[PDB]
């Protein structure tokens, strides 16, 4: 049973690290997309 | 694959434990029953 | 450190059950007053 | 009677282990649901 | 028998000390892991 | 200060796991009542 547990079950020690890391990365990526969408506003200053 | 094989083997052994315990119960019943026959034969020989 | 398959619990349960077996046997001997009750501990003795 | 008890009754030794394990798992799963429901807040940063 | 006991059995005097020490160390290490996972929240203050 | 490769997390996890191993070992000894259980902690003592 212990040998099976070594193969199948996840260790929350590393799992919570992975999760929190991916969450911070998600926040950063969302900010990056929000900035990328707006990166083209400066063209309007040429036209106006 | 390995995890499923080990799970199958663990379940099989967990059931084999109960099989062995049932065999233990049967054998203990038989022996503790033979005790009285031994005492009765002793009494028969004493009466003879 | 992985949960849902506590192994120390199974190990401790195995050891404690193995000990409770001998406790029960010793108590049965103390009660009956004989060293060979079930005739499964000494065949030639019996 | 002993042979019947071997089949019918439960051993609190393993039973309390099962119960405590399932309880910790329940707490973990509740945290996981709480985080899953919230995992979508980051979309609002796009819209705002 | 005494000479065998001297080699095989454990002395609960030292064993309980080892166990309690390891338990306190486990609590400390768990706190350290939690803080390590949290140690990256400060980056978002730059992005925001 | 670079994220997505938290190193303190890995270090702390390694240390805590190395400690949990010893906690488990001491607990097994406390349960079974024997200093040498698996005979891997003492070759010739066994």
């Amino acid at each position: 049973k212990a040998a099976e547990s070594q193969i199948r079950d996840v260790d929350f020690a590393s799992e919570s690290a992975n999760y929190s890391k991916a969450n911070i990365l998600a926040q950063s990526g969302s900010y990056a997309m929000a900035q990328a969408n707006s990166s083209q506003q400066n063209v309007l200053r040429l036209l106006q | 694959a390995i995890a499923d094989s080990l799970r199958s083997q663990a379940n099989t052994l967990g059931q084999a434990i109960s099989n062995g315990n049932d065999a233990l119960g049967i054998l203990q019943t038989a022996d503790k029953a033979m005790d009285e026959q031994l005492k009765i034969l002793d009494t028969i020989k004493t009466k003879a | 450190f992985r949960i849902n398959t506590n192994v120390a619990a199974l190990n401790a349960k195995a050891n404690s059950d193995l000990n409770a077996k001998s406790l029960d046997a010793s108590l049965s001997r103390l009660s009956s007053g004989l060293r060979i009750n079930s005739a499964a501990d000494d065949a030639s003795g019996m």
